[PDB]
């Protein structure tokens, strides 16, 4: 009953870390019917050449599950797409260690996938929670023409449907636009001041620059942003005191690797305890049908509930994402991010650190500036 | 101005037949005749990526035995990319029929970094979900026809009905699953009208017994896997003992063409379902061409240089651009939904070009002269049944 | 469409509301002028005010 662990990670250092974690998990496993084998595969520098090498190596070894890592590109849906594609039709679940994106959650594309990182759009709901306490009766939503952005907008609207709020207006930004101030023409139209938006750093840079043009950089306006625009090319045009976002274990690949190793160690013992144990198929051409152990194996895997790994609080559910996530908020002043807020997913722990509203305003104003004339 | 002049003021599409020319010409003519599909006075052009080399089109047809396909898909991919670059094809049309040919076409598309749309008669299980590859299932899942059958019960709350399967191998699993999805539906006693009976009297007795059992339980019936002649024989058997509508309400749970839905032998009040149009290959080709042209025109309305001019300027050079032209064409195709003659072509999962064929539901009612005829009770499309009358 | 002289009883009431509550204003008459009524829609069920 040799269980092989095949994975794809960038650089040989991550492969060495994975091998060390596999060895440590084997040393920490009391099961006498489990043999730990780890196979390391590097990233092929070609989308065409990646699929053939992946099929010729991981599939032939009859390994269990596929672990994803940070793509070599700064932000691209290329590295894990072939993994979720070639093995997706073979009834082989895959866990994304660095999967903070919500794109692969439609359950029709890459159905067999578990998200080891929270979706970026999920924290949008925290915005409602962020709006739950600090007044903010009404805000204006701005979203780019993105599938993830559309899903986040829908989720936020559903959350607002609980409190019966119309969210003032929602603008649908167009990705790749070079003239965004025109869309922000209605920015001064409404009487509110709380702006909820977050997008790519390249997209956010032009808007952040153009806000000062429309005098939106002045005090009395409120802008809330996500971590995607927290740092990057937009950091030049970011407003002072702007409430950004950050996430715990944002670059701790070792913590995610250790947590995944522990979860897999538990899942192997859980699965190797009942009948109908469909062994992994061997080869990439011989296998022309999925394995017998399909949804039952996924359900069995989706049963680990403990505090394992550096991250801890493994509560994967729903489409395959954990629960009780921790978010960070760093105050922007003098082009430097200074942490001022921490959330455990249930209640955000504030800090005594100064929280200046946009324009360097220590006071927090309200989002309703009554009009001086009507029609 | 400059972009159209560089691209010839036209949208070029490559067509490769893995294993049809007249159909492609008809699709191109239909796309050209649909003015306004592509703005900026852009017309649709089709370039054939045949296995032959460079040369002007000859008006001399010669039939020769083609050599066996090369074991290396890399050469085929390079030749396809070179032909597309010579013809400036923004999108690729394919007709894959086997797993290896589909893999080779997908590899060619990935190397060229451009979308490739392939029409497959059978919707094979697809592992790769690359936007560079899109598949159009010519024969979609029959469950849609099953979705039609329960749709009939949705019109007048026919939640109680009997099942008559004239085929022992008929697959009524999809319709049963659709009906069981709603708790209101109450399927009646299972009636299996087998044709293995060797005598007319025994078959008549069995049919009469089945009708007697069904009448006191459900007020309507649904027939699946029954031919027109079988339906006529069943109706004659029912009318022999006087079992007729509307006390015994008949409905056809199978797709039956209007031409084969002869008024003779059909008791009045019977409900039938059929295809709006005979789904020939030409209709599918025209719909795919229209969807691709709409995708190209929509992508050109914002990025004409990207949509018209392909990203791959060299077959051996894979451009690491931020946004590839073929990627834009693939996104437009994945977001493209159109209403072709054969039905509605929608892109689901960025990979499946599903053609939900429009259907017609009719009831057995008298025509203006009083003779029986198939009067369409409504048209069903996208799961919605709208009554014509 | 031309600028017009408007005044009235209710215009005086409007002036009073302006004075007490500190808001400016710009006024214009209506399109077809029938105090508003509940009218059935051209292409929906009933929901239209004219």
């Amino acid at each position: 009953k040799i269980v092989n662990i095949g994975a794809v990670l960038s650089t040989r250092k991550h492969e060495q870390m994975f091998r060390e974690a596999v060895n440590q998990a084997n040393k920490r496993h009391g099961s006498w019917k489990i043999q730990l084998n780890a196979t390391s595969v590097t990233h092929k520098p070609n989308a065409i050449q990646m699929a053939l090498s992946v099929c010729e190596d991981l599939i032939s070894s009859q390994v269990y599950a596929i672990l994803v890592s940070h793509p070599p590109t700064p932000n691209d849906h290329f590295t894990p797409t072939p993994v979720s594609y070639t093995a997706g039709f073979y009834r082989i679940p895959v866990l994304g260690l660095t999967t903070r994106m919500s794109i692969y959650s439609d359950k029709s594309i890459h159905l067999s996938f578990l998200r080891t990182v929270p979706p970026y759009s999920h924290q949008s709901s925290v915005w409602f929670e962020m709006m739950r306490v600090y007044s903010w009766n009404h805000i204006i939503l701005l979203v780019s023409d993105d599938h993830e952005g559309r899903a986040a907008q829908k989720r936020l609207e559903t959350l607002l449907e609980e409190r019966e709020s119309k969210a003032e207006k929602v603008l649908q930004f167009d990705p790749g636009t070079k003239n965004v101030t025109a869309l922000l023409m209605e920015a001064k139209e409404l009487e509110a001041r709380v702006i909820i938006l977050s997008a790519s750093e390249d997209d956010a840079a032009t808007v952040y620059r153009a806000a000062a043009m429309l005098n939106m950089t002045g005090s009395g306006y409120v802008w809330l942003v996500g971590e995607r625009e927290i740092s990057g090319n937009a950091l030049r045009y970011a407003p002072d005191g702007i409430l950004g976002l950050q996430l715990i274990n944002g670059k701790n690949e070792s913590a995610h690797i250790s947590d995944a190793v522990g979860v897999v160690a538990q899942a192997v013992h859980e699965l190797l305890e009942k009948e109908n144990i469909t062994d992994p198929p061997r080869g990439c051409v011989g296998n022309t049908n999925i394995w017998k152990t399909g949804p039952l194996f996924k359900r069995v895997l989706m049963s680990s509930k403990y505090a394992d790994g550096v991250t801890g609080r493994v509560e994967f559910n729903e489409d395959g994402d954990r629960k009780f996530a921790n978010y960070s908020i760093m105050n922007l002043q003098n082009r430097k991010l200074v942490q001022v807020g921490i959330y455990n997913g249930t209640h955000v722990i504030p800090n005594d650190r100064k929280i200046i509203w946009p324009g360097g305003e220590t006071e927090k104003p309200r989002g309703y500036q009554m009009s001086t004339r009507l029609k | 101005c400059q972009i159209l002049k560089r691209i010839g003021h036209a949208v070029r599409v490559g067509a490769v037949h893995l294993q049809p020319r007249d159909a492609l010409l008809f699709a191109v003519d239909n796309l050209n005749r649909v003015e306004g599909l592509l703005p900026y006075n852009l017309s649709l052009e089709v370039v054939m990526a045949i296995e032959a080399g460079l040369g002007d089109l000859p008006l001399l047809p010669f039939s020769s035995p083609s050599s066996p396909w090369s074991s290396d898909p890399f050469s085929f991919l390079q030749s396809v990319c070179h032909t597309v670059v010579v013809q400036g094809v923004s999108a690729l049309l394919a007709f894959p029929q086997s797993q290896g040919e589909m893999m080779e076409l997908d590899l060619v598309s990935l190397v060229l970094h451009i979308p490739v749309i392939s029409i497959v008669r059978h919707e094979f299980p697809r592992e790769s979900q690359n936007p560079l590859h899109l598949q159009l299932s010519l024969e979609n899942s029959l469950s849609s026809d099953a979705d039609v059958t329960v749709s009939i019960l949705t019109m007048n709350n026919w939640y109680n009905f009997s099942l008559l399967l004239c085929q022992e191998d008929w697959n009524i699993t999809d319709f049963l699953l659709l009906t069981q999805n709603n708790s209101k539906f109450h399927l009646g006693s299972i009636i299996n009208i087998t044709a293995n009976l060797p005598s007319t009297q025994d078959l008549l007795s069995f049919l009469q017994i089945q009708l007697e059992s069904i009448k006191n339980s459900t007020p309507t019936v649904v027939m699946f896997g029954c031919d027109m002649e079988s339906i006529r024989r069943i109706f004659e058997i029912t009318t022999q003992f006087g079992v007729m509508p509307p006390e015994l309400r008949w409905v056809l749970g199978d797709s039956q063409n209007v031409e084969e839905l002869r008024t003779e032998g059909l008791p009045l009040g019977l409900i039938a379902h059929g295809k709006t149009t005979q789904s020939v290959f030409e209709h599918y080709v025209q719909d795919a061409m229209e969807l691709v042209a709409r995708a190209v025109a929509t992508a050109t309305m914002i990025q004409p240089e990207l949509a018209l001019i392909p990203s791959t300027m060299n077959c051996m050079e894979v451009e690491t651009t931020n946004l590839t032209s073929g990627q834009y064409l693939s996104r437009f195709l994945a977001n493209t939904t159109f209403r072709g003659l054969s039905g509605s072509i929608r892109v689901k999962g960025s990979t499946i070009v599903s053609s939900e064929n429009n259907f017609f539901i009719w009831n057995l009612q008298h025509d203006p002269m009083g003779k029986p005829m198939w009067t369409r009770l409504g048209s069903w499309q996208g799961g919605k049944i709208v009554m014509d009358y | 469409t031309v600028p017009q002289c408007c005044y009235g009883f209710c215009i005086d009431l409007l002036i009073k509301l302006a004075r007490t509550m500190n808001f400016t204003y710009e006024v214009h008459l209506v399109a077809d002028g029938k105090f508003g009524t509940q009218e059935r829609v051209n292409n929906s069920n009933k929901k239209e005010w004219n």
